[PDB]
């Protein structure tokens, strides 16, 4: 919106524009800015939904990043989560207990009741036998009104191969059909959006 | 290998005699998600089923499993503090009057009865941890501590402060810097997060103890990637996977 | 792993024990027959 | 012919020091080959 | 039922463009750590 | 001009002069007495708002607070369950300019010597945490507008 | 008898007497003049010990500290970096009885019928975690024994 | 005051019997910043909760919480 409203067919132009905006507004430093970019995405595989992608820091130190990145991310997360209107979506790797998740842990500080905290599972391609996510869904670890939603994402090798989103969707559908005999319907992009709306 | 277990036993006996529980002797604390296989791991280490599983967990008191290897040279050390026992496998409890129990089911029933008697109507915790000693030739010398998990299932109702009591007990057990925290998790919860990891991060900024144990790796499905399960390139731990 | 951890923490355990002993001695200092005889004689 | 807080603190400190020293001595007595 | 979300999004975008983030309206915020799968699901 | 004069002090403790408090009070009064000088009182949120010494000294000579502006810094340590939204609205002490609460860096941020932009971001975060509606008023922009006016 | 004295009414707002601060100061001085009142100083761990007025007022009558005890609270909510290890050792606050820290109990713990033993164990665990070699110098039982002494 | 339960009663009884002046018990006077957890610490030392605590203001006025026991001239309750 802040630009001339030109439509970028290729996302490479979008990435270049975002990089230029970050370099200009924030100068040399790559820190956060008080003017979040306004992005509009129109796709037939999604429905009316709003999401915010906060800055991410690599677990293994790679490349060059600003020294104050951690504190900036912490303050941005604190500002975003504390808003009662906006629900907290915590991205937790694997089906681990979202209660121990760092994002949910910090959110509990401002949301002790946990009436507006949501945890979404990522990287379900590693799903195996044993203690599945059934306990998490049932709330045995801790009762959560919003529950937990399972989402399948690309593996490390697939990500390194720059696999297309359509290939990832096909792989997710195949895994759900083969792995989950009855819980496959609980996943899906459209089903995920419907569950988020619910 | 045959020295650490007697050392731990002597330290525990001294602590019980003096009646002081300010700090805990070095040991391995077993913590993890509810029904994450901790009971299964303990039974496998023992070699027989002697602990509750599924929707039947009733022994919420801390159980200390001290496996002792049986050998000809170890007979004197094992019988140094007790009387000569010719049975290949036997068990005893420190708090008891040197009573000897062999059957695993009988031991489980006795432990459950003692826990119910001590805890009474309330299912909280008491400053008298259950001590278990096993002398079998099929178990190597090793010490483990078993504590209840997030047993929110309605298996008889629990006090509202049950979670607080469990957290306090775990924190007290891990308070010793020489005690390792064993993070037992299923295949799904390899290393991303866990109660053990959370408590380790809370007690110390980093924590010089991180071991991950994966259970139920036989009923899996072929064609599923497991590179992170073994290599653990996402959150590698100091003690390995 | 337990043996390795114990060996690694042995110097740390010794250091913390020494620190505890020093603190206990210091606080005890901050907080007999000859003295009693002298007091009786003075009285 | 004829002639609590501090005491508790001293007793606790002495007991803790004795226990720590005993544990350290017992650990040291363990065989070197069994501490790898 | 479906036209409310676009209106809220437009209002939030306009307010952010004005330079004030004080306004709070219903939305969803994704919080996570890099390499945890957040980027993959967002893509 | 920006000046950070020494604040009011209680009875001297340690090696401080016995009559240092009187000298400090006289020096402060020699400057804040003139109406031109602006008394920007700053009180930490770690203590009760009624126990602030800056407010006490302001009342000593400026009971009406015509030229006195209340600032609450270090709000990150403010006790939970208590809110000062009513005070900021002028219900108890109405003022045309209005009360603006600037939030100082946190203890960890203070130790790390964080930047001013990070301080502003933390201030906005805390204001949204407590009272989003008054966040704009408490923001540094309103303080700049008041200074310009 | 348990009495909690607020740290004076610096800012009289509302129907409070104009001389409320003077009356409170006189009452505190009368109470501390005789040894019949135990001067237990409680200060927040996050806040600087020297800045706290409790120690300053306590040391006026009993600088030695024989009948005065220093207590540090808000240990659980204490921020990183502001370690109180020096304070506990007395290098900055020489006390003839030592500095004893206590972990505050929230409303949830009380509502959950938490026992005193659980609170003591939690305090000891927190002291061990934060202080590797000062766990036994801040126990609740030690504080009770010091109060009895 | 866990171990002071019988000692104080014995002192009060002997003072009453001897006919000497009944000196009031030493009131615990604590000063400092508000919301510092003074009430929580006092309750922990006593072992029971009888004063305001928790987040926010924990003290608002010097309260003479005089615990009077019969014959000194769970069941905790107030009275005015």
């Amino acid at each position: 919106l802040h630009t001339k409203n030109k439509l970028y067919t290729d996302f490479d132009e979008i990435r270049q524009e975002i990089e230029n905006e970050t370099e200009r507004i924030s100068g040399n430093n790559k820190g956060v800015s008080p003017e979040p970019i306004h992005l509009k995405i129109f796709s037939p595989n999604v429905v009316n939904l709003t999401l915010v992608d906060l800055p991410g820091m690599t677990k293994v130190p790679v490349g060059d990043q600003p020294k104050d990145i951690e504190l900036q991310i912490r303050e941005l997360i604190l500002r975003f989560i504390s808003n009662p209107n906006s629900i907290i979506l915590a991205v937790t790797a694997a089906n681990t207990d979202m209660a121990t998740s760092e994002a949910l842990k910090i959110s509990r500080e401002v949301d002790p009741d946990g009436r507006r905290t949501l945890a979404v599972i990522t990287k379900l391609d590693l799903m195996d036998a044993g203690t599945d996510a059934m306990d998490v869904l049932m709330g045995r670890v801790i009762p959560v009104k919003l529950g937990i939603i399972g989402v399948v994402n690309r593996s490390q090798l697939d990500i390194n191969n720059k696999k297309s989103v359509t290939d990832s969707i096909r792989d997710e559908y195949a895994f759900l059909q083969k792995k989950y005999p009855s819980l496959a319907n609980r996943n899906g992009t459209k089903y995920l959006a419907r569950t988020l709306n619910r | 290998m045959e020295a650490l277990i007697p050392v731990i036993n002597k330290l525990q006996d001294v602590f019980n005699t003096v009646g002081a529980d300010i700090i805990q002797l070095p040991q391995i604390v077993v913590v993890g998600t509810q029904s994450s296989g901790k009971s299964s791991v303990l039974e496998s280490l023992v070699g027989r089923d002697l602990l509750p599983r599924g929707t039947g967990i009733v022994t919420r008191r801390p159980l200390i499993l001290q496996l002792v290897h049986v050998s000809q040279e170890d007979k004197r050390k094992t019988t140094g503090e007790e009387n000569g026992v010719e049975a290949e496998e036997w068990g005893k409890f420190l708090h008891t009057k040197n009573k000897l129990y062999t059957d695993f089911d009988e031991i489980r029933q006795e432990i459950e009865n003692e826990t119910e008697r001590i805890s009474g109507n309330n299912k909280g915790v008491s400053p008298e941890p259950i001590h278990l000693k096993i002398f079998s030739p099929n178990v190597v010398n090793l010490t483990l501590v078993d504590l209840p998990g997030m047993t929110k299932v309605p298996v008889g109702d629990q006090p509202k402060d049950i979670e607080l009591q469990i957290r306090e007990l775990i924190l007290r057990f891990i308070s010793n810097p020489n005690s390792i925290i064993l993070a037992v998790t299923a295949a799904n919860t390899d290393m991303a997060t866990s109660e053990a990891l959370k408590i380790s991060r809370e007690v110390d900024p980093d924590g010089r103890r991180t071991l991950a144990v994966i259970t139920k790796l036989d009923l899996m499905d072929a064609g599923t990637d497991a590179m992170d399960v073994l290599m653990g390139r996402v959150i590698p731990v100091k003690l390995g996977i | 792993l337990l043996m390795h951890h114990i060996r690694d923490c042995l110097p740390e355990l010794k250091t913390r024990i020494n620190v505890l002993a020093a603190q206990y001695q210091s606080l005890l200092n901050s907080y007999k027959s000859a003295t009693l005889l002298q007091l009786i004689t003075k009285f | 012919g004829q002639l609590e807080d501090m005491a508790q603190r001293r007793k606790e400190a002495a007991d803790m020091l004795k226990a720590l020293q005993g544990a350290s001595q017992i650990i040291a007595e363990i065989r070197e080959t069994h501490l790898w």
